[PDB]
RNA sequence: CGCUUCUCGGCCUUUUGGCUAAGAUCAAGUGUAGUAUCUGUUCAUCAGUUUAAUAUCUGA
RNA sequence: CGCCGCCAAGGUAUGUAUCAAGCUUACAAGUUAUGUAUUUACUGACCU
């Protein structure tokens, strides 16, 4: 036997999990990217519920998981209806 | 990777580039060594072997 | 039959090792396990599996979060009542969709398992229910 | 399959914003179905943010005119030097302008 | 059953006919689909138990290994009392399982 | 000879993380080293230091 | 009153260091019934049909 | 014309607060909404 060579490993390891543990850490994973992203960005209208999906507010659009939201920034343009909204704070621009 | 940073000063760059440039002579003076010892059959090393994979 | 002949630590350590003896497409099995959670919970106490029955709340499939629901009520209805009530209670206070309604089918499962016995626990849950 | 959907293609422009450029298990390792190999050639496919994927114009059209009669084959080695880059778009311009050209 | 809502029950007349139960489908119940507090044997009619479909399972259609029941939920809320539960057809489940 | 599960098409799909993967097989190494016992364990090649075990 | 320099504070990258072969490798699931929610998408005056009231058709 | 005679480290982790013997001097001392292309999730103890 080759000691040194060869594929080794920590006693006590216990392994890695099945599917479940594991889709389960990559989500909260992908949560906190979408949360970390959305830091940098800067977005006070993200918004998460009482049940772990999240929320448009001026949208007051739901979304199922991460990407669900992190793809609606283009997509029913109210971020640019709030031009009425910055017109009735400020009547000149 | 040509290595074009900008906004930087030239002689710790060249500095940079000439000590890069003596560490890839000692590391293709080693390959060329270590590569002519296993195949004339001096070492049985896989470490060697497996590193000079990958060093050539 | 058989609970006195080991360390306490082994019921503890295959209990874990149960969820993953899920999602098996029998329902022979998976209708023995949560059995045997039951007679686990009744042999070393129903506070450390108990931990392991809500973690098994958090999966995204099904087959996986409703065969622990029937284990939540199986721990339930075997050993006495009162104790795993108030951290049934707790869990809703998770913010997430699949421990709510796995807290919501254990109740479910819960009085459809004890009937007679739920003239107590109505005013505490009503709560919960509204 | 790799139908690509924008779902997991915002995920990855997050995931190469975060990370890193050469880093591409850690950003496969959060997507449930792809693997390395594929995300890098999305990502210099169709993600990387200096691919052009719109704006035709005359001057690079009229390169290329020239250039896949140099060459026959070869698109992804004249893919750098038009500048167009996604080395799909260019087999696109090649058969729309021989569709005009026939018509 | 509450399962496959495209399932319809028989819904004659009960007689004596003591109905069964697999081994796949043991303790289950006809309606509500349980498995505790049995109260009330199942009472089928004879069109349903006659022949070759003697000794044979409500649900499944397989060989009867056990009797079947009602359950108390089933039994205070009366439907025991109403026509035979046996299921007649079997459409989208253990059908198109075996051509595939 | 050895027949049980020797191809193993899908063994049960398991994660196989670093050793149980790469590593080769000691139960081979060992039920071979079982097979010769009396003449890899003979008493009188070197019939000096021998080390019984427990029990 | 203006200008140059220094010191103190209010502060806008700080990741567990560095190097060897990116250090080396890995990551399978269905089929049935149904529902919620995103992206994409588009919304000229009588008479009757229909609808809780509304919203398709024929008419000038 | 007659090579050669094999040990060990490499693996069942080690950082702590108490409780004797081993060893040590025996010493300095008053904006709601529709239609559809289309996913993502969720439910029925759905199923060999
Ligand atoms: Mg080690
Ligand atoms: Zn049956
Ligand atoms: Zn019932
Ligand atoms: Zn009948
Ligand atoms: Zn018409």
């Amino acid at each position: 036997m080759d000691f040194q060579h060869r594929p080794g490993g920590k006693t006590g390891s216990g392994g890695v999990a099945s599917s479940s543990e594991s889709n389960r850490d990559r989500r909260e994973r992908l949560r906190q990217l979408a949360l970390e992203t959305i830091d940098i960005n800067k977005d006070p209208y993200f918004m998460k519920n009482h049940l772990g999906s999240y929320e448009c507010k001026l949208c007051l659009t739901l979304h199922n998981n991460e990407g669900s939201y992190l793809a609606h920034t283009q997509g029913k343009k109210h971020q640019t209806n709030l031009a009425r909204r910055a017109a009735k704070e400020a009547k000149e621009a | 990777i040509p290595w074009k940073v900008p906004g930087l000063p030239t002689p710790i760059e060249n500095m940079i580039l000439r000590y890069v440039k003596a560490k890839a002579d000692w590391w293709t003076n080693t390959a060329h060594y270590n590569r002519e010892r296993i195949r004339r059959g001096a070492t049985v090393d896989k470490t060697v072997c497996k590193k000079n994979l990958g060093r050539l | 039959r058989g609970a006195e002949y080991v360390s306490a630590r082994e019921w503890m350590r295959i209990c874990f090792e149960l969820l993953e003896l899920l999602k098996a497409h029998k329902k022979a099995i998976r209708r023995a396990t949560v059995n045997t959670f039951g007679y686990i919970a009744k042999a070393i106490g129903p506070h450390d599996v108990l931990a392991t029955l809500l973690n098994n709340l958090k999966v995204q499939e099904r087959q996986n979060r409703v065969c622990t629901t029937v284990a939540i009520a199986i721990v339930a209805e075997t050993c006495s009542p009162f104790t795993v009530l108030p951290a049934l209670m707790n869990e809703y206070r998770v913010p997430e969709l699949n421990v709510q309604n796995g807290v919501l089918k254990s109740l479910s499962f819960l009085f459809e398992y004890i009937g007679e016995m739920g003239k107590d626990y109505i005013y505490a849950v009503t709560p919960l229910l509204e | 399959g790799g139908v690509w959907r924008n779902t997991e293609d915002e995920i990855l422009k997050a995931a190469v914003m975060k990370y890193g450029k050469n880093q591409w298990s850690r950003i496969a390792s959060l997507l449930h179905r792809k693997s390395a190999k594929q995300c890098k050639a999305r990502w210099y496919e169709w993600l990387d943010p200096s691919i052009k994927k719109t704006e035709w114009s005359r001057e690079e059209e009229e390169k290329l005119l020239h250039l896949a009669k140099l060459m026959p084959t070869q698109w992804r080695t004249i893919a750098p030097i038009i500048g167009r880059t996604a080395a799909q778009c260019l087999e696109h311009y090649e058969f729309l302008l021989d569709k005009a050209a026939q018509r | 059953a509450k399962h496959h809502p495209d399932l319809i029950f028989c819904r004659k007349q009960a007689g004596v006919a003591i109905g069964r139960l697999c081994e796949k489908c043991d303790g289950k119940c006809v309606i509500c689909d349980s498995y505790v507090r049995p109260c009330t044997l199942v009472r089928i009619c004879d069109e349903c138990n006659y022949g070759s479909y003697q000794g044979r399972c409500v649900i499944c259609g397989g060989p009867g290994v056990s009797d079947a029941y009602y359950c108390k939920e089933c039994t205070i809320q009366e439907k025991d009392r109403d026509g035979c539960p046996k299921i007649v057809n079997l459409g989208s489940s253990k059908t198109d399982l075996f051509y595939e | 000879w050895e027949k049980a599960s020797g191809f193993e098409e899908s063994m049960k799909w398991k994660k196989l993380t670093n050793a149980q993967r790469s590593g080769l097989n000691q139960i081979p190494n060992r039920r071979f080293t079982l097979w010769w016992s009396p003449t890899i364990n003979r008493a009188n090649v070197y019939v000096g230091f021998q080390v019984q075990l427990d029990l």
